[PDB]
């Protein structure tokens, strides 16, 4: 080691292992000290009234920690697209991770003069939650990831959870974490870090979108040797019951008898990307689909996989079913469509129920006749399905996966779930990669020269930066389809632009133009 | 078989009123005058408690040759009262003539109304008795000719489709509650041990009749008589499907 | 050999042992050429131009395929005796599938005249999409089975296939698929072909039915140490409120505490054999009850296995949640009951609800009295359970087989699906046997002396017979039951019968008098 | 052998190890002969005709059976303390039965002196069903367990069971047993039993309560890279529809995209301890939400796990949705609420829905605007979930466990089940632990001198008593959690009182003062 020695040489590249795909990602990351030292009580309160909806109770710890779940953090542009237009499916197997060239730096603003020193005897506390015996926020779709540009430098996020909460109170099952009570790196600059991990086995992500449908997979030639009832009254009129049977075949694809059956469903409002055939009211919020718990309801955010839309019914988007992106340089607060990217999940549409319409209808009654009393001349009621759950013969699609988009999730510790795909996208884990967390030592400054039993608070003001290096390995599958027609595949445009789409512009800006999903090839169901 | 307009050609010889066979020539039939003076108020009658009421859905909507019986399906059933246990709603149909002076059913006092409609309510579980009490019908009044209801309204547009006897269609979206006066006004209701208005009369029904009629346009009540016909060919109207008033007897009419 | 030489003996037999029954079965096709030797696109449009939910896009192929996925395929009326009264379970282990004794032939028909030639050269050729790359149309309830009786002859059917569709268009994803792309055998007279495959890992079919019923497992004469609540107002009536326990018992079965539920349910229409009780309309698609998939809806064919009806209720049965089998020499468009066999399910009525009944009850409320709040008030309210989904300790059966009945079905290749039993009955399996498809290699006729260009479409008339032996060994559940009274068998009346069941009348013409099921035998819950 | 010598010693004890701790239970029993030695048919109507939904087919035998299905047979107070306050899991292993110190007894009951002598001649019976042929009463939550208290003696009950009925009737499928004929082991004063039973394989029963919430897994200080809906109308006026997307944050952590969703339900009525906010109505089985077999109705009991009620509604309880249990000398019927005990489930609130909640909302309409047909224009409707099935993304918690409460259950055997978890608590198993039948050998009194055809009806009257011993092993979960401030811990109260809880009374009484469940120490999720 030794301040004249790095302990690190920028690692980027990418390697196709034909069934296999090693990513490699190196960058800088400036880390502050945050919350001076300490920790700090927040809560619905200390942000102020939220809502009981928006209630909550925990601690904003002086720590910081890295974060790549993101495919975007491993995989290219061009790597992407190639992936996506040659494998149906993908799925990592593990990481390496390695921290290095650390620098702590000490910030003096002489009376206006902010002057930066080296303080080469300072150092980072990291450590990892390998045991997961913090509260896992690496699951919730947060910012401060490493950066898609490899050239852009970042800052690394800060460390906070949440706990359970009364109101803004907290609660004697409420629990307290100190992250100093854990064993940790001290790194000096001459120092680094380095860990590797293990994916748990989890499935290929299905990349490719069905060439059939549930509701088509008879033979279109020959008939069944099922018979339906095919009328119920002979027709002129007065007494007329009666029952006709009839073969089903290729003239009546509809009810013939099938194996299988879609998936369940959550109905979501509708919404109109031309806002002139949506609603004059507002209804975002009363309009949505919500679940709740212990008296808080929480919005069905991204909801069941289902299908964004019907074949032509672009224009409309389930009112939270799914995933929107801010385009880049987009605000955070009201912006308007334009500034946003929605995914969508048509593809599905040939196994998963439209998101905005009724999974089906189901009888409410017995039909009858005058036959007992005049009355119970009841005709045959039907009522619609909102929501359906899980049912034996079902079959379904998970949710897509895109580069901007987030790679794993932590399976909560509990009892019972089922089918745990993260609802948002990608792959669940009940022991995904750990979190490390990363939080400089503060130095304790001028002391007193008679003894002071209050604990140090004066600490030279100092920050610290260095390079992080993420490794996945990506398992593919390979496809071996007969289709004779070309597929569909994603490609680049050529057409005369005025910038490249995902680069930087003439002020050095990224840009990614468009989401890019992963279903483009096609399969047999 | 028949109602005593219909038994006026030479032709299409059925049964009327007079003759109809089965039980309806006893004691209790149904349509009876409601004497106010004479009903004793019973401190147990309560206001029913109308769950599954507000809600809106589809509903089929046929001509029953006799009449117009709306199909209510299932969740609308009934709790409220002095019912025994509680009663399902499973049919919808009503009575008119072609004035507000002919009459329709049921009459208060002597006082008839231009329609009158008839929800009737099945008995939820039960067993497999022959015993009385298995319909709870609610009984309600229409005579009005100045304002137009939303209530009423899908269902006068649904009329024309089943202009011929035997047709059936369907009501676009509609709940039970805006067909029925306001919450405010189902206070006062007479309660009758009745059979049956249409033949085969058997005596398992409650006929809780509401006072407070309801109030629909002219012109809903003219396109009711217009846009329906009892034979095959558009050649009879529907106008006066209804029974004659039977005698009370010893039964005795509560008042709520 | 050739051309004097067999390619095969019939075989065709059973053998049973212990726990394994192999049965064997050979029969004698005909191939005619289909398509005219090409391969046509087919689309509502072409054929029918029906409503949008049966509108579809898909490809006829001059090829043929056999199919034997049907219990008399294999198992003799008197096999499947043996088999029902026996074993409480059993499942497919292996299967041989043998072709031989090919005979190609070639059709003068002259001015007039029409002639019938072998073609001793001529080939027809044959091979298995083991790798499953092509639509897979088996699971579809189709015609074109190998007989039920030996001594038939019967006709392969036509290969065709369905993908996506808009309308009666295509689209981009929509694939075309060519089954010459696949490697395949020709076969001169003298030629044979045989393949063996395995089967997957499934469950015994259960052919018991139980003799205990779910809400009946409690011991009738103890009572149970928890409590329920029993009156709730002192009767009286003003204003008051009181909460009374009693202790659950032999009593009141009805409140005791269980540890499991019914299965799941979707509701289907109830239909009455004799029509008078039924309702003078036309209700059968108008309550079908049925699920939508991008736009268009399917009935619930076989939908969820559900009870048929309520005990002595055979008259009822649900609208579209049987198999319904006809009658032989029965017609296929608008036939009446009685030549058509529909079945039903009242076995698994211990486990599974009626499919023609309401789950069960729900609360929908808040009871209160007035006071609570101010002058509200409120009575308990339910609500009716028209579908319910999956819930964690339910229990339920799957559907019966039946000797007319499909045996396997191969389950969507999707990224999620719960219990995949064929909801029309079988096993269920991922890699199913592979379809075999067959086609008569095209013969041109006489070609031109002056070089054209085009492809040939003048052909010699030809068509191919043979014979096709298949074996499967089943694996067998016994039973240990400790009944001391007899059981259930199926068995063959002895009252006098102008024919005997199961057998050719006068005209040698086969027929099954009725559904044969496999659930006679009773074990407890 | 014979009389002289003990066959037994006591042994009743508990032994902790680090991951694993045994328990030892002797206790004293008696049986009587039954019903006088004979086997009866039992219905409903034998009864007394009950209601349809208890009607019920049977037989009652003149067997006893051993019953230890609850935890208080094995766990002292004093250990299930030390089980609850220091383990995350624990599950069963093995266990081993003894049956000694046989002993039976003549009772002359001479006119008024009932004289009892010793039989030392006499035989009992004693055989597991260790192949599950015979009906499974022990997971019906019966009386007839060992005594909590080692010292108390008591009766074993009279085995029963049920088998099919239609009404009070029998069908042909319904089974009749006779378990003399089952081989069966005789013992006379000098012989005893003994078998071991291994556990299958089981999920360890969480001991623990959740620290966070299902709905705040997030970094409380991070945004979310995702949009939401935020503003669909610029504001009053008339046409002014818009689309404002924001940023999902801390501050509005409502509307946050989440990967995972709470657990299914099926409503249940709420109830009020205060009788005085219930209701002047008689609702018990009106509003009590339950599910129908066959036409027979049957309570939602414990039903879905569920928590019991939103935190602070302690006096609100699900009508039938908590385990209720009597206090010491409770009465079986209208027991008022001073005599129950009534359990709770909040601590699955961090999880589970609240049972008297709909599960949230869900849309049921497409909003709509003045357009083509301006008198449409929708308004975004939804509608409540009152009963959710399963849903991919759906985690939850089990049911609690009690130290009165049933330890295990038995998978009902059939085709298929989800999630088999006994809704009353414990650990489902295919092959539980077999039921122990015993039974006095009946013995003739003096017979005729001259033969006589009709099987004897006289016997010497006779009882028998004996100890029985039952050890289980239990493996442990160990918890290594970081969680700073002190955990939650069950503890008696120091405050001085007449008696000693869980203890006997002046007239030696033992009593439980109240149910003891087991989450007490917290996890993260
Ligand atoms: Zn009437």
């Amino acid at each position: 080691d030794g301040v004249g020695s790095s302990s690190g040489n920028w690692h980027c590249d990418s390697q196709w292992l034909g069934d296999r795909v090693i990513t490699t990602s190196t960058r800088t990351w400036a880390l502050p000290t945050y919350n001076n030292h300490l920790y700090k009580q927040i809560s619905n309160s200390t942000s102020g009234g939220s809502s009981n909806d928006n209630a909550y109770f925990g601690y904003s710890t002086p720590w910081g920690y890295f974060d790549f779940n993101r495919f975007h953090c491993h995989f290219s542009p061009r790597d992407w697209q190639r992936l996506i237009n040659n494998n149906w499916g993908f799925r990592p197997k593990r990481l390496n991770f390695k921290l290095f060239n650390i620098q702590v730096k000490e910030v003096t603003d002489n009376n206006g003069v902010k002057t930066i020193a080296n303080n080469l005897t300072s150092t980072v506390q990291v450590f990892t939650d390998s045991d997961y015996q913090l509260p896992y926020v690496l699951g919730s779709a947060h910012e401060g990831c490493l950066p898609p540009f490899p050239a852009d430098v970042f800052m690394i996020p800060q460390y906070g959870y949440l706990t359970l909460n009364d109101g803004s109170q907290a609660v004697g099952r409420s629990s307290f974490y100190c992250l100093e009570y854990f064993p940790s790196q001290m790194l000096r600059t001459g120092n680094n870090f380095q860990f590797s991990y293990e994916f748990e086995n989890v499935p290929f992500h299905s990349s490719y979108a069905h060439s059939q449908s549930l509701d088509r997979l008879m033979n279109p030639l020959i008939d069944q040797y099922l018979y339906y009832l095919s009328k119920t009254i002979n027709g002129s009129g007065q007494n007329q019951q009666t029952l006709k049977f009839s073969v089903a075949g290729p003239s009546n694809m509809a009810v013939q008898g099938r194996n299988y059956i879609p998936g369940p469903s959550y109905r979501q409002q509708r919404v109109s990307t031309t806002v002139t055939q949506n609603n004059n009211s507002e209804f975002a919020w009363p309009g949505a689909s919500s679940w709740a718990l212990n008296g808080r309801n929480s919005l069905m955010n991204p909801g069941p996989a289902m299908a964004s839309h019907k074949e032509g019914e672009d224009r409309f988007f389930p009112l939270s079913g799914s995933l929107i992106f801010g385009k880049q340089g987009t605000g955070r607060d009201n912006v308007d469509a334009d500034k946003v990217m929605i995914t969508n999940e048509e593809e599905i549409k040939t196994t998963n129920p439209v998101a905005t319409e009724s999974y089906g209808q189901v009888a409410t009654n017995h039909q009858s006749a005058q036959w007992p009393t005049s009355y119970d001349a009841a005709q045959a009621q039907t009522g619609w399905v909102q929501n359906q759950g899980i049912l034996p013969g079902m079959v379904w699609q998970d949710r897509d996966v895109y580069l901007q988009g987030p790679i794993w999730a932590k399976i909560p510790h509990t009892d019972g779930n089922f089918h745990p795909s993260p609802l948002m996208g990608g792959f669940g884990m009940k022991h995904p990669p750990p979190q490390i967390l990363i939080k400089n030592t503060p130095v304790p400054a001028d002391p007193p020269t008679a003894f002071n039993k209050d604990k140090l608070n004066s600490f030279i003001t100092q920050y610290s930066t260095g390079q992080v290096s993420v490794e996945i390995e990506w398992e593919l599958q390979k496809e071996n389809s007969k289709r004779w027609n070309p597929e569909i595949q994603y490609t680049s445009n050529y057409y005369k632009s005025n910038n490249v789409e995902f680069a930087v512009n003439t002020e050095g800006v990224y840009s990614e133009p468009r989401p890019i999903g992963t279903r483009y090839l096609t399969r047999n169901l | 078989w028949c109602y005593e307009i219909q038994t006026k050609d030479p032709r299409s010889s059925c049964l009327g009123p007079e003759k109809w066979p089965g039980a309806c020539k006893e004691n209790q039939q149904s349509p009876i005058n409601i004497v106010t003076a004479r009903t004793k108020v019973n401190p147990r009658l309560t206001p029913f408690i109308l769950v599954g009421y507000d809600q809106k859905q589809q509903w089929p909507i046929k001509n029953n040759q006799h009449t117009v019986e709306m199909t209510l399906g299932g969740g609308a059933c009934i709790i409220g009262g002095d019912l025994p246990a509680r009663y399902e709603a499973v049919q919808l149909h009503l009575h008119w003539s072609n004035g507000n002076d002919n009459g329709s059913e049921h009459s208060i006092d002597g006082r008839h109304f231009a329609m009158e409609m008839h929800i009737v309510h099945k008995k939820l579980t039960s067993s497999k008795e022959d015993s009385k009490d298995k319909f709870a019908v609610l009984a309600f009044m229409i005579e009005v000719g100045d304002k137009v209801n939303k209530g009423f309204q899908p269902l006068v547009e649904a009329l024309p489709s089943i202009s011929k006897p035997h047709s059936t269609s369907t009501v676009r979206e509609s709940s039970l509650q805006d067909m029925l006066p306001p919450s405010t006004k189902m206070y006062t209701y007479f309660r009758y041990n009745g059979s049956l208005t249409t033949p085969n009369c058997d005596e398992t029904v409650i006929w809780t009749v509401y006072k407070q009629p309801i109030k629909i346009h002219k012109n809903q009540f003219l396109e009711f008589s217009k846009n329906l016909y009892y034979d095959e060919d558009q050649k009879l109207n529907m106008k006066d499907n209804v029974r004659p008033l039977q005698p009370l007897g010893k039964r005795q009419v509560f008042k709520s």
